């Protein structure tokens, strides 16, 4: 009776719990009995039933159609799945020929939104209507009959809120921000250099919308020593590639490319033509009004006492970028651990503001 | 007994019974995670040993 | 009273049925490793 | 990772036992070294402790303030 | 030396099908039939034994499996002796392994005599069958 119930429930609970575990191990063995399957790239499509492949596992092969295969989508250098013995097309994958994870470092959205960095507002405004609108609405530019925009340039010192503006345009679109190190685009092998640029452009269209952000265009571009030969042909090959895709039959539509350069005068005049870079944004030192809006935002997200004075800090600050406001918060905070608190106070604030002023102009 | 790479050319069984150390860039064979207690033995083939660099395997023969 | 008793023997049996089933899988994994 | 050699399927993942660090960086894990090799550097010691050490310990205090902490 | 070993259609079909999916990990099973005098080995049926994910071995033969299939076979009315064994082995067709020689030597003492059937599935797609 009483005895029988106490076992019955407990035994009912046990059998289910064991059962889920045992089936998982049995599904596992099934998954393992499966056999490998070699990857290649289609070199070019020979017919509708014969294809030429450069294997990514072997020598050169003629391979054929299997069943219900995509027969008009196999193009140069797309990665494909081939059978181990059958040697027919098992699947098509997206094109890949270079890692996507270190030669391309990905930041899905942006670190901050585009109205939380506010006091860079003019630059926010004119990045927003050039970059966001053709990505979201390619249709308005098609309907007018003008070209969607091509390239956009950020220039000025890095961290004037330069980095902010680039991260921030991407967030609002929900683009992926893709940081490319320009030197790594410097492989010393045949066509590696060709390969890398192309693959970013191909990936930009697959994973669309996307920002391809190319940092420094004086390790793959620039005006060089005089543009002779000293090892200035590696640099010349890299720039030539950028120029050929832009000017040519290829184009930029849901691939936006963004150039970054310490000072804009250092860039080849081909890059300075429209049809490479149409948009050229400058990043100056903010306004007093501009400083004011950025400080109120910055100090807001930091907890502080009612007796804090925004008015005093803004008055002391002239020639301050977003970075300089951020330093005043952290500097005060050293004095605030020191004064044995858990919040930032006018006493911490004044000292901090004067020190950050002193160290610079 | 010099060996600095030790094939045994598909002696096959199996858990285990291949017990072959190759130290060569092409083919990395690790018999790791501490002890296998053996009297003399990895596997057969004139070449029980653990190359010039040891993927565990505490020094038979 | 009856309902509880009859259920309870079948539940004891089903634990054994699983115990074979998992025993077999474990054997399989050993050949594969 | 443990991949079968005649079946081409991933049986298991392992931890690292021998994997590269990209040998060209030099490693000294927690060398025992004191502030008593050199005296007389007091003011600089004080500066350095506030720059890195005090945030590291009072991560919490910087979280309560709500402030960004220095990584370099 | 000379023996006409007679392969049943069904044995053949099931061996080529299995052996082609089973590679690159070796697969084995048991051949059923009869010896008739000498000069003649008749193979009547063949059934699969299990796979092992790094290749079948003498250590992997399992007498309980082979047994449970035959006993169940019998009540259809399939009553045969074991006459040998099949193995896939890529790159074997005129050669044998030293493991495979030793393996055959254990097997033929149990039977009266025994065939090692080695099927190669690579050149079984080239407009020829190798066995």
């Amino acid at each position: 009776h009483r005895r029988y119930d106490d076992q019955l429930k407990q035994r009912r609970q046990n059998i289910r719990d064991l059962e889920k575990l045992y089936d998982k191990t049995e599904n596992d063995i099934k998954a393992l009995q499966s056999i490998g399957q070699l990857i290649g790239e289609v070199m070019k499509e020979l017919s509708e039933e014969k294809y030429i492949v450069k294997a990514s596992s072997g020598p050169r092969y003629i391979v054929g159609v299997r069943n219900s295969v995509d027969r008009s989508k196999l193009k140069k250098g797309v990665r494909v799945t081939l059978d181990i013995t059958t040697l027919t097309i098992m699947r098509i994958l997206p094109r890949e020929t270079d890692p996507l994870v270190y030669n391309m470092t990905s930041f899905e959205q942006g670190e901050i939104t585009f109205d939380g960095i506010g006091g860079l507002t003019e630059q926010i405004r004119e990045l927003r209507e050039v970059i966001e609108l053709p990505l979201k609405n390619p249709e308005i530019f098609q309907r007018v009959g003008i070209k969607p925009p091509k390239g956009v340039l950020l220039y000025g010192p890095p961290g004037t809120g330069k980095t902010l503006l680039a991260k921030a345009v991407a967030a609002t679109i929900g683009a992926n921000f893709i940081f490319s190190p320009a030197s790594g685009i410097v492989d010393k092998y045949i066509g590696e250099s060709a390969r890398i640029i192309r693959e970013m452009f191909a990936y930009a269209k697959e994973h669309e919308p996307c920002i391809i952000f190319m940092d420094e265009v004086d390790a793959i571009g620039g005006r060089r020593f005089s543009e002779g030969t000293s090892a200035d042909r590696e640099i010349q090959r890299t720039l030539m590639e950028l120029l050929t895709q832009m000017d040519g039959f290829d184009n930029l539509g849901q691939t936006k490319i963004i150039m970054a350069t310490n000072r804009p005068d250092t860039l080849d005049p081909a890059l300075l033509r429209p049809g490479r870079l149409d948009r050229k944004v400058e990043i100056p030192l903010p306004n007093e009004a501009g400083r004011l809006e950025i400080f109120k935002i910055h100090t807001a997200k930091v907890k502080k006492t009612g007796e804090f004075d925004f008015e005093a800090a803004v008055k002391m600050s002239d020639g301050f970028n977003g970075a300089d406001i951020r330093n005043c918060a952290t500097e005060a905070g050293f004095f605030a651990i020191r004064d044995d608190r858990d919040h930032i106070n006018p006493d911490d604030l004044m000292k901090a503001v004067r020190k950050v002023a002193e160290v610079k102009k | 007994h010099p060996l600095q790479v030790a094939r045994c050319t598909k002696i096959i069984k199996g858990e285990d019974a291949k017990y072959v150390i190759n130290l060569k860039q092409i083919a990395k064979f690790v018999v790791g995670l501490g002890e296998r207690v053996s009297p003399t033995d990895i596997e057969e083939g004139m070449r029980v040993g653990v190359d010039r660099s040891k993927y565990n395997i505490e020094l038979p023969l | 009273i009856r309902i509880f008793r009859s259920e309870l023997q079948r539940l004891s049996h089903e634990n054994n049925v699983m115990l074979e089933k998992i025993k077999d899988n474990k054997e399989k994994i050993k050949n594969n490793r | 990772v443990g991949v079968n050699k005649d079946s081409y399927l991933i049986l298991d993942t392992l931890p690292s036992e021998f994997d590269s660090r990209v040998k060209a960086m030099e490693v000294d894990e927690k060398p025992t070294e004191t502030y008593s090799d050199v005296g007389g550097l007091d003011k600089q010691i004080e500066e350095l402790v506030e720059a890195i050490v005090l945030p590291m310990k009072r991560a919490d205090k910087f979280k309560d303030m709500g402030i960004r902490a220095p990584k370099g | 030396t000379k023996e006409t070993v007679y392969i049943s259609s069904i044995a053949l079909l099931k061996m080529l099908k299995h052996g082609r999916a089973g590679v690159p990990m070796e697969v084995m099973g048991l051949m059923l039939g009869e010896f008739v005098d000498d000069y003649t080995v008749n193979v009547v049926d063949v059934f699969a034994m299990p796979q092992s994910g790094t290749g079948v071995s003498v250590e992997a033969v399992d007498d309980v499996f082979q047994a449970k299939m035959m006993d169940m076979l019998k009540q259809t009315g399939r009553d045969q002796m074991v006459v040998g064994w099949y193995h896939s082995h890529p790159g074997f067709g005129c050669w044998l392994s030293s493991v495979d020689v030793n393996t055959q030597k254990s097997f033929e003492q149990l039977n009266s005599r025994a065939v090692a059937v080695v099927v190669d599935p690579i050149q079984s797609v080239k407009g020829k069958v190798v066995i």
